[PDB]
C-alpha cells in the first residue's frame, strides 16, 4: 500500500529542537520530490521545505537556517530537523510527495502535531456528564464525559471501548484562560437503557500517559 | 558587508536631467557588475543600463540609448547614471543592483544585492 | 513569492447546486495550479492538478480550468460528502504557495436544537471547581446564542463554546457551552440556566436547575 | 590565426534540447569577444572568473560553446553554485567555472500556436549531474518499490518532459536560447 506516515511531533519549549520523521511505503522517499507542509491550528496550509531525489533542498524563509532535511534510504524515511523553534512554528506537520508538472502533491501523511510552548504537560481530569430527565428528549437521553484541564493536545475518547459509536459527538477542545484545554464527549442513547446498560468513556492523553475509564451513571438523589 | 548606498532622485520637468549614483561597499575585488532597474507604477523591475566593473564596459536598452550614460569613479567606488532628455515614460522607482559576476542580465534573480530605490518623477 | 487570492473564503450551497471557486495568482503561473480538499482533522486530498487534470479516483463532478493568472474550481453538483475546506496551490514557482481556502458548508432546512443542561459532578466539586455544561444538539443554521444566567444575573467571560463540524449525513451542527466557576462561587447561587436563541426557536428556550436538588 | 565560427553556434537555425545539450569544440582561434558582449541581441551576458572584454587576453587551449533551450525563469540556474531541475538534472556548471553564460529570448522562433513540444528537459533523476555531464538516457524512472519493466504508469514515469512553448506564455515560460563559453585554461 502507498502511504506516508509522520511521527515525532510533540511539546517542546521555545528555543528547543525536535526531529520529525516521514516513513513511506510504496513510495521511495529518496527517489521523489518530498515536501513538508504545515498547518497552524485553525489556519491554512503553509509550505515548509522540499528535497529533490538528487539531494537539493529548499526551505521557506520563515524556517531558513533553522530547519534541515535528512534521509535514511534503508528505512525509506525522510527527517525534518527543527532547531530554535518559535511559538509560531506550532502546527500540524505533513510530509507529501509531489510528482511535479504532470501531477500534484498526491500522497500526504496523517500529520504530526508540534506544540512550541513554555507550558508544561498536564493530564486531564475526567468527570461524568450524568444523564437525567433534563437530558432526555424524544425517547433519547444524552450523557457524556468532561475531559478537563490538560496540555498539550490531543486527547482521544471512545465509548464502551469502541462498541458505542452511533450518536457520539466529541467536541473540539478549546483553550481555557488557564492555558489548559478542555473538551466534552457526549453520546445520545435511548432513555430505555439508562438503568440497564453500562456506559463508560475511555479517555487517552498520550502526551502524559494518562488513560482513564469513567463510568457514567444516572445521578441518584 | 555588501551594501549599495543609493541617492540622486527627485522631481524634474520633461526634457530635464538628473544624476543618480550608486555607492558600493563590501566588494573584495572589482569582479562584480552593476545594473540599473526601474519599476514603473504597476510594472515589473526592468533593467535600463548595465556596467561590468572589472572591464568598465557599459550597456543600455534601446529606449534610453542616447539619453542615459553610466560610468564609474574608482576613487569613491560609485557608479553614476546621467539621465538626459528625461520623459514622462521614465517615471519609476529606480534601483541599482549588483551581482557576483562580470557582465549583465535582464533577470532580477541574477543580482543578490539591491538598494531600496530612489523615486524619479517626470511631469510638468 | 506568488500570492494566491482565493474567493470566496466560505460559501453555503444546497445539495445538487453548482459551486464555483476562484483563485487568482499575483504573477503568471502558466497551468501549474493544483486544488485540494481537506476534511477537518484529515490530510488534504489532491483533486485537480495542472489546472484541469482530474486526478486518480476523484469523482467527475470536480473540475478545474484556467491559465496564466485566473483559475476556477467547480463542483458541478454539491454532495453531502463534499463538506470540506478547499485550497488552491501554485506548485511551479518557489516557494509554492496556497490560497487562503474556501470553507464549503451545506444549506439544509432549518432545524431547532435540542437543549440539555448538566450540573457539575460531585467528583469535580471535591476538586474545588464547578463546570456547568449546556448542550445544543443537531441544529441548523450554525448561528446560535447561548446566554448563561446565574440567579438571573447574566454571565460574561467565564464560559466557552465549541461547535462540531457539520455532519456528513444530516448536515447539522452541535454546540457545547461550558460555564466554569470555583466551588465557593458555585455555592453562592441557586438557579443555573442557559438560554438558547436560534432561528428554529420561535422564542428563546431556557434549561435550568437548582443547585442541590433532584 | 582565424576567426572562431561563432556564427554557426549563435545563429544556428535549430537548438538542442537542454538534456541533450550540444557542445561545439573550437580550437584556440581569435574572436572579438568585446563585440559579442556589446551586441544588443543578448539579454543575458554573465562571465565568471574572467571579464568579457579581457577574454581575448586569456591563456587556454580549447574553447567550448555549449548551447540549448530552456525557459526564461530557468536562466538563473545556468551559473556556478545553482540548484534546481536544470542545474541538477540537465546542465551543470562547476563551482570554479571560467567562462560566460549568454542567453536571449527566442519566443519568435521556438514558440508555436497550439504549443511547440519539441524541446524537452529531464524531470526525474536519482542523483545530480557532475559538471559538464550529459545524460540522454530514457529509462523509465522508478519512483516506487515495484519495478517498471519499461512500462510507464503509476510511480513509473518517462524521465523527460516537453516544454510547452506558446507565444502567449508569460516571459518566465517563454523559450530562451543559451550559449555557454568555457575555456580550457593552461
Ligand atoms: C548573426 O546574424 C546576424 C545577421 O546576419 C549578424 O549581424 C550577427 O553578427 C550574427 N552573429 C554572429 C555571432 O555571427
Amino acid at each position: 500500500e502507498v502511504q506516508l506516515v509522520e511521527s515525532g511531533g510533540g511539546l517542546v519549549e521555545p528555543g528547543g529542537s525536535l526531529r520529525l520523521s516521514c516513513a513511506a511505503s510504496g513510495i521511495t522517499v529518496s527517489s521523489n520530490y518530498m515536501h513538508w507542509v504545515r498547518q497552524a491550528p485553525g489556519r491554512g496550509l503553509e509550505w515548509v521545505s522540499l528535497i529533490y531525489s538528487g539531494g537539493s533542498t529548499f526551505f521557506a524563509e520563515s524556517v531558513k537556517g533553522r530547519f534541515t532535511i535528512s534521509r535514511d534510504n534503508s528505512k525509506n524515511t525522510m527527517y525534518l530537523q527543527m532547531n530554535s523553534l518559535r511559538v509560531e512554528d506550532t502546527a500540524v506537520y505533513y510530509c507529501a510527495r509531489e510528482v511535479p508538472r504532470i501531477s500534484g502533491y498526491d500522497y500526504w501523511g496523517q500529520g504530526t502535531l508540534v506544540t512550541v510552548s513554555s507550558a508544561s504537560t498536564k493530564g486531564p481530569s475526567v468527570f461524568p456528564l450524568a444523564p437525567s430527565s433534563k437530558s432526555t428528549s424524544g425517547g433519547t437521553a444524552a450523557l457524556g464525559c468532561l475531559v478537563k484541564d490538560y496540555f498539550p493536545e490531543p486527547v482521544t475518547v471512545s465509548w464502551n471501548s469502541g462498541a458505542l459509536t452511533s450518536g457520539v459527538h466529541t467536541f473540539p477542545a478549546v483553550l481555557q484562560s488557564s492555558g489548559l484545554y478542555s473538551l466534552s464527549s457526549v453520546v445520545t442513547v435511548p432513555s430505555s437503557s439508562l438503568g440497564t446498560q453500562t456506559y463508560i468513556c475511555n479517555v487517552n492523553h498520550k502526551p502524559s500517559n494518562t488513560k482513564v475509564d469513567k463510568r457514567v451513571e444516572p445521578k441518584s438523589c | 558587508q555588501v551594501q549599495l548606498v543609493e541617492s540622486g532622485g527627485g522631481l524634474v520637468q520633461p526634457g530635464g536631467s538628473l544624476r543618480l549614483s550608486c555607492a558600493a561597499s563590501g566588494f573584495t575585488n572589482d569582479f562584480y557588475s552593476i545594473a540599473w532597474f526601474r519599476q514603473a507604477p504597476g510594472k515589473e523591475r526592468e533593467g535600463v543600463s548595465w556596467l561590468s566593473v572589472s572591464d568598465n564596459t557599459p550597456t543600455y536598452v534601446d529606449s534610453v540609448k542616447d539619453r542615459f550614460t553610466i560610468s564609474r569613479h574608482n576613487a569613491n567606488n560609485t557608479v553614476y547614471l546621467q539621465m538626459n532628455m528625461l520623459k514622462p515614460e521614465d517615471t519609476a522607482i529606480y534601483y541599482c543592483a549588483a551581482g557576483r559576476f562580470a557582465g549583465r542580465d535582464t533577470w532580477p534573480s541574477s543580482y543578490d544585492y539591491w538598494g531600496q530605490g530612489t523615486q524619479v518623477t517626470v511631469s510638468s | 513569492d506568488i500570492q494566491m487570492t482565493q474567493s470566496p473564503s466560505s460559501l453555503s450551497a444546497s445539495v445538487g447546486d453548482r459551486v464555483t471557486i476562484t483563485c487568482q495568482a499575483s504573477q503568471d503561473i502558466n497551468k501549474y495550479l493544483n486544488w485540494y480538499q481537506q476534511k477537518p482533522g484529515k490530510a488534504p486530498n489532491l483533486l485537480i492538478s495542472g489546472a484541469s487534470n482530474l486526478e486518480t479516483g476523484v469523482p467527475s463532478r470536480f473540475s478545474g480550468s484556467g491559465f496564466g493568472t485566473d483559475f476556477t474550481f467547480t463542483i458541478s453538483s454539491l454532495q453531502p460528502e463534499d463538506i470540506a475546506t478547499y485550497y488552491c496551490q501554485q506548485s511551479d514557482n518557489l516557494p509554492p504557495t496556497f490560497g487562503q481556502g474556501t470553507k464549503v458548508e451545506i444549506k439544509r432546512t432549518v432545524a431547532a436544537p435540542s437543549v440539555f443542561i448538566f450540573p457539575p459532578s460531585d467528583e469535580q466539586l471535591k476538586s474545588g471547581t464547578a463546570s456547568v455544561v449546556c448542550l445544543l444538539n443537531n441544529f441548523y443554521p450554525r448561528e446560535a446564542k447561548v446566554q448563561w444566567k446565574v440567579d438571573n444575573a447574566l454571565q460574561s467571560g467565564n464560559s466557552q463554546e465549541s461547535v462540531t463540524e457539520q455532519d456528513s449525513k444530516d448536515s447539522t451542527y452541535s454546540l457545547s457551552s461550558t460555564l466554569t466557576l470555583s466551588k465557593a462561587d458555585y455555592e453562592k447561587h441557586k438557579v443555573y440556566a442557559c438560554e438558547v436563541t436560534h432561528q428554529g426557536l420561535s422564542s428563546p428556550v431556557t434549561k435550568s436547575f437548582n443547585r442541590g436538588e433532584c | 590565426t582565424n576567426l572562431c565560427p561563432f556564427g554557426e553556434v549563435f545563429n544556428a537555425t535549430r537548438f538542442a534540447s537542454v538534456y541533450a545539450w550540444n557542445r561545439k569544440r573550437i580550437s584556440n582561434c581569435v574572436a572579438d569577444y568585446s563585440v559579442l558582449y556589446n551586441s544588443a541581441s543578448f539579454s543575458t551576458f554573465k562571465c565568471y572568473g574572467v571579464s568579457p572584454t579581457k577574454l581575448n587576453d586569456l591563456c587556454f587551449t580549447n574553447v567550448y560553446a555549449d548551447s540549448f533551450v530552456i525557459r526564461g525563469d530557468e536562466v538563473r540556474q545556468i551559473a556556478p553554485g545553482q540548484t534546481g531541475k536544470i542545474a541538477d538534472y540537465n546542465y551543470k556548471l562547476p563551482d570554479d567555472f571560467t567562462g560566460c553564460v549568454i542567453a536571449w529570448n527566442s519566443n519568435n522562433l521556438d514558440s508555436k500556436v497550439g504549443g511547440n513540444y519539441n524541446y524537452r528537459y529531464r524531470l526525474f533523476r536519482k542523483s545530480n549531474l557532475k559538471p559538464f555531464e550529459r545524460d540522454i538516457s530514457t529509462e523509465i524512472y522508478q519512483a516506487g518499490s515495484k519495478p517498471c519493466n519499461g512500462v510507464e504508469g503509476f510511480n513509473c514515469y518517462f524521465p523527460l518532459q516537453s516544454y510547452g512553448f506558446q507565444p502567449t506564455n508569460g516571459v518566465g515560460y517563454q523559450p530562451y536560447r543559451v550559449v555557454v563559453l568555457s575555456f580550457e585554461l593552461l
